[PDB]
């Protein structure tokens, strides 16, 4: 059985760390809702 | 039990301690997270009850005690951030630009960000703070690292 407990406000913080790359990638969804890469 | 907005850690206790299976974002009383966190399964609220509304196990969302409230999108354009909230740490903010998913239907926006999998459902938000989509599902690039889709519901 499962519970829930507050973690925090949803709220756009200012001088955030800045990280990640942005790729283009050709994917595809099933009907079980998993993400595969078509190449 | 606690229905103020926000975000909140998905725990159980169902294996060893109690562990973080998810995320969910709650808004106007209602609890948004992704489907492969509960499998549509009720949550428990201190004492109160949350039961399931509304789900898709091809979108891979599920809303609890009302209809999927968040509607706002990525514009295309600007950074984002991802509130994520991982097992055992604290709630933190990490701003990235976006990459795409090209799908046969479409383009959905995608965040290049590696988390643990119980860290599936955290929000990503704009500018204004609005939520514009959930983090968790995605898949595994050439690399090894972890591409999550910007995952959005629809706002009947
Ligand atoms: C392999 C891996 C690694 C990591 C971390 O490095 C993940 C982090 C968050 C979330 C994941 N799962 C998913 O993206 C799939 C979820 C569901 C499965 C069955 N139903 C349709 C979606 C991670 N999958």
């Amino acid at each position: 059985d499962m519970y829930i407990e507050r973690a925090g406000d949803i709220t756009w913080e200012k001088d955030a760390e800045v990280t990640g790359n942005s790729p283009r990638l050709d994917v595809a969804l099933d009907e079980s809702g998993d993400f595969s890469l078509v190449e | 039990g606690e229905t103020t907005d926000g975000v909140y850690r998905v725990m159980t206790r169902r294996l060893l301690g109690s562990t973080q299976v998810g995320v969910g974002v709650m808004q106007e009383g209602v609890f948004h997270t992704m489907w492969h966190v509960t499998k549509g399964a009720a949550l428990r609220s201190g004492e109160g009850r949350l039961d399931p509304y509304w789900g898709d196990v091809k979108q891979d969302l599920v809303s609890y005690c009302g209809p999927w409230k968040l509607d706002a999108a990525w514009d295309g354009l600007s950074e984002v951030q991802l509130l994520a909230v991982p097992p055992g740490e604290r709630a933190k903010n990490i701003q990235t630009l976006p990459g795409i998913f090209k799908t046969k239907d479409g383009d959905i926006g995608a965040v290049a960000l590696d988390y643990p999998a119980g860290t599936s459902g955290s929000p990503i938000l704009d500018k204004c703070g609005r939520v514009i989509g959930l983090y968790g599902n995605g898949v595994v690039i050439k690399n090894g690292s972890y591409v999550s889709a910007i995952t959005q519901g629809k706002r009947e």
